[PDB]
RNA sequence: UGGAGAGUUUGAUCCUGGCUCAGGACGAACGCUGGCGGCGUGCUUAACACAUGCAAGUCGAACGGAAAGGUCUCUUCGGAGAUACUCGAGUGGCGAACGGGUGAGUAACACGUGGGUGAUCUGCCCUGCACUUCGGGAUAAGCCUGGGAAACUGGGUCUAAUACCGGAUAGGACCACGGGAUGCAUGUCUUGUGGUGGAAAGCGCUUUAGCGGUGUGGGAUGAGCCCGCGGCCUAUCAGCUUGUUGGUGGGGUGACGGCCUACCAAGGCGACGACGGGUAGCCGGCCUGAGAGGGUGUCCGGCCACACUGGGACUGAGAUACGGCCCAGACUCCUACGGGAGGCAGCAGUGGGGAAUAUUGCACAAUGGGCGCAAGCCUGAUGCAGCGACGCCGCGUGGGGGAUGACGGCCUUCGGGUUGUAAACCUCUUUCACCAUCGACGAAGGUCCGGGUUCUCUCGGAUUGACGGUAGGUGGAGAAGAAGCACCGGCCAACUACGUGCCAGCAGCCGCGGUAAUACGUAGGGUGCGAGCGUUGUCCGGAAUUACUGGGCGUAAAGAGCUCGUAGGUGGUUUGUCGCGUUGUUCGUGAAAUCUCACGGCUUAACUGUGAGCGUGCGGGCGAUACGGGCAGACUAGAGU
């Protein structure tokens, strides 16, 4: 770069992305981890797999990482999930 | 620019005295130019431009703005060769003529045009300001004990005043009644044909 | 934010000026929300003229003045009407009333009889 | 309140009908000429390649620290002492998505206009209500070291926070079941119970310095998405489409949605121009015109698109991310050959192309923006200046007298005529330049220090203006320093002489020149303009020669060889009704600027401010029903039997 805040900013964003994408991962392996307990027909762990689900993703969204209709979006697809099984 | 010429050599062309009285005019009231004498073809479009050029060589305004004066006197109510004279009278180089405070048209121009006349209190110079209903034309106080502003003094009786001004006494202030209609201004043309010159 | 700020819209010498409300992710002589208001600082006190019931709205919902628009504010009045000061009324001053055209050509007319 | 014509077909005429000209305009160019000021304006071609400087930072009142300066020091006489205002590098917050440039791409919801969002987002700003609570682990810098030619980079120790991570409590997150309000079908807003959940942070203080943090109800501003109607040429482009058109279950998004995915149905567009080809940024506006129309999109202002070419995400409230990242391509440059560096369509500037378009200028004083409590720092935005008659506007280059109507030139019928009151001469006045001198308004502000009840505020001062010793005022000297260009046969204002002899040459048309040329070359004279005047290029007019306003078709250009019929256009008499067309009225909108009107301010004017019209439209509510049309009937004159 050329700009003395822009050499600056470069080092700020890399680290901003990885600190996003372990959170963003750590959702896509809690939300897949309830789709399990919710195919076999278990109702036991989807139960209380889904309160740990719901509660990862409203803190991923307080920490601005997802926006809050995202994670209000994804809240209500795998409780919808829940009740019809 | 200025024309800064002979100016018996454009009362010749156009058949017409235009200063006031002449005696190089009525000696040879023809065109000059070594054809003078001949017979010249009454065209529509000479009578259209001559009438013009009666009007511009009076008053002493070249023709991009004699041409903005009747962009707008076609543009006010009334008529347009009504207006155009009247807006042609405005000039404040033509208020100093008619209150007898110069000789010709020529030296009236130059009285404003040195510096030698305030308005409301303003110090003009420009030949061209239009003076608006209820304006003071005072002389400079400097301006006095002055050779072409005394010989005005004892000649104010010769030159009729016309009514839409009027001249005071010690102070050679001149006041605006009002902006001239049609029947004080001095007529050596007919107005009609200067509307009719600019729609060709 | 909302700012209420100045749009120089004169000649070259002469910079007249308008209040004008507008954002601050604009340039001068933008689009203004709303037009307010007048300035021109070459009269020899100024002239200046704000609508008083207008910028009363827009102080009221979050509209921050810039700084010399601040100071007019507080000139004529409606910024301590808002705050609550008590320099609630206009200290604004005209300029000296002139003897009209008509007045001095009835002067002249007496002066020579 | 506003419309002009002329030449040319013939021996002559009247129509039809082309061609040509006079008018106005310009981001201009070229030719000759050139005094000044005001005010606008200046790469239209190569979105071609770019040397050098600058165009985005800021905060010590977030944090560790001490490289520079000033102080407190010990004291060498040129080294030590973060403790300490101030501060390089670094962490962290906010900014950098604004501002500035360009018109390559796009015939499209890109733009103009009027709606929809019960389908959405919105940092900083304003306001209502709660809250601001316990802990933890590291890292940059520093220091010691390894690799590399450089650009840069690996490792070990070490230190903070408003950096980061984990808990407690907090409804506008979710799920289930209910009430109460409304409608436009999905529904929307407001409340209740049960079950699940989501936050943060402190720093400063002359001792009524002060600035912040987080969750939420509501405003303000900005933005996304969807839809109606509107603005190019081409049918010598006539069959385009398979995630294509629709449904359901999931996924995705800030949000609706084939936006994506799996299955199922077999659709969707098109002669009212689909699919294709050519071209083009769009608009307010600008030029022309009597208007209707026609051409255009340049300054200024709104919006869109792009940043060496092509793609792609990341960070964030917000991204075509111009002066960011990654990759590939072309082209410059360094290298020790392993590898690296760059993007002026920012402001000036250079090369190139070209008929042709400027200075590597000053200032942050004014206004707008970013950060900071603030003082301030930053700002080639901006305010100005330099240059070019490039355009519009204004003023000068003298004025009043002046006949023996001179000399000279030109013409002559040889008497004179003409240039010509024009010069000579006498005389008056200094605008602009020129010399000397005084000297601004833009600043009811920006700062410091006195008086203030705090906020605020003035008695009133120190100081602060790039333009600028400029504009403007005053004083001096003398007509003193200051005119050209085209045209003169008709159109179209303005004519004679000599040279020339179908030659040299002229010209917009048709024509002129072949030994007396008002048309070629020169001189005299004249006309039109005048710091300009002409030529060329381009558009509108004249052209009622695309005709809606406003034309034609027996013989001038023009009726299909003739009928039948599809879409379309059009429709007799009469009753009732709806109120879509039409029409009345009113509110919302039609930004500002430009434009017409009226006043006001620059000495006038251009220019500029204010007020009113304009904005031909479009949307919502309420009136009218004559006519057109839709709906439900009646009638026999048209038509058929
Ligand atoms: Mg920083
Ligand atoms: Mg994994
Ligand atoms: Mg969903
Ligand atoms: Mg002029
Ligand atoms: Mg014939
Ligand atoms: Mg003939
Ligand atoms: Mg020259
Ligand atoms: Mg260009
Ligand atoms: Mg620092
Ligand atoms: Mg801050
Ligand atoms: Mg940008
Ligand atoms: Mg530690
Ligand atoms: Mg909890
Ligand atoms: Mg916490
Ligand atoms: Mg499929
Ligand atoms: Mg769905
Ligand atoms: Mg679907
Ligand atoms: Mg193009
Ligand atoms: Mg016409
Ligand atoms: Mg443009
Ligand atoms: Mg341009
Ligand atoms: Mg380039
Ligand atoms: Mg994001
Ligand atoms: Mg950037
Ligand atoms: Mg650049
Ligand atoms: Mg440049
Ligand atoms: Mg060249
Ligand atoms: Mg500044
Ligand atoms: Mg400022
Ligand atoms: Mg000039
Ligand atoms: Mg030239
Ligand atoms: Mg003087
Ligand atoms: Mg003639
Ligand atoms: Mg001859
Ligand atoms: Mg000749
Ligand atoms: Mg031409
Ligand atoms: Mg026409
Ligand atoms: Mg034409
Ligand atoms: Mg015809
Ligand atoms: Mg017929
Ligand atoms: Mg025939
Ligand atoms: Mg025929
Ligand atoms: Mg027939
Ligand atoms: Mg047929
Ligand atoms: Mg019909
Ligand atoms: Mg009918
Ligand atoms: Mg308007
Ligand atoms: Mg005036
Ligand atoms: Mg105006
Ligand atoms: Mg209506």
């Amino acid at each position: 770069a050329n700009i003395k805040s822009q050499q600056k900013r470069n080092r700020t964003n890399e680290r901003a992305r990885l600190r996003n994408k372990a959170v963003k991962s750590s959702l896509r392996t809690a939300v897949r981890a309830f789709r399990e307990a919710a195919h076999a027909g278990d109702k036991a762990k989807a139960a209380e797999l889904l309160a740990s689900t719901n509660r990862k993703l409203d803190k991923a969204a307080s920490k601005g990482v997802i926006h809050k209709n995202q994670a209000a979006n994804k809240k209500s697809a795998l409780a919808q999930a829940l009740n019809k099984l | 620019a200025r024309y800064t010429g002979p100016v018996t050599r454009k009362s010749r062309r156009l058949r017409t005295d235009l200063v006031g009285g002449d005696q190089a005019f009525e000696k040879r009231p023809y065109p000059p130019g070594q054809h003078g004498r001949a017979r010249i073809k009454e065209s529509e479009y000479l009578l259209q431009l001559q009438e013009k050029q009666k009007a511009r060589f009076t008053y002493g305004v070249m023709e991009k703005q004699f041409r903005r004066y009747y962009e707008e006197a076609v543009r006010q109510p009334g008529k347009t060769g009504e207006e155009l004279l009247k807006i042609l009278e405005s000039r404040l180089d033509n208020v100093i003529y008619r209150a007898g405070l110069a000789r010709t048209r020529r030296m009236a121009r130059q009285l404003v045009s040195h510096g030698h006349f305030n308005v409301n209190g303003v110090h003009v110079n420009v030949p061209s300001y239009r003076v608006s209903q209820y304006d003071i034309v005072d002389v400079r106080d400097k301006s006095l004990n002055t050779v072409p502003f005394q010989i005005a003094r004892e000649t104010a009786g010769e030159r009729p005043i016309p009514s839409w001004l009027q001249v005071v006494g010690e102070r050679q202030r001149v006041l605006i009644h009002q902006l001239p209609e049609r029947a004080q201004i001095d007529v050596p043309l007919t107005e009609q044909l200067i509307v009719e010159y600019y729609s060709k | 934010a909302v700012k209420i700020k100045l749009t120089r819209l004169g000649k070259i010498r002469n910079p007249q000026y308008r209040v004008a409300v507008a954002d601050a992710r604009t340039r001068r002589d933008g689009r203004a929300i709303e037009v307010i208001g007048r300035y021109h600082p070459k009269e020899e006190p100024s002239l200046i003229e704000i609508n008083s019931e207008r910028a009363q709205y827009w102080l009221s919902v979050g509209a921050q003045p810039t700084e010399p628009v601040l100071k007019l504010l507080k000139i004529t009045g409606d910024w301590q009407k808002f705050k609550g000061l008590p320099g609630a009324q206009g200290r604004l001053k005209v300029a000296a009333p002139k003897p009209s055209k008509l007045e001095v050509f009835n002067a002249a007319l007496a002066a020579a009889d």
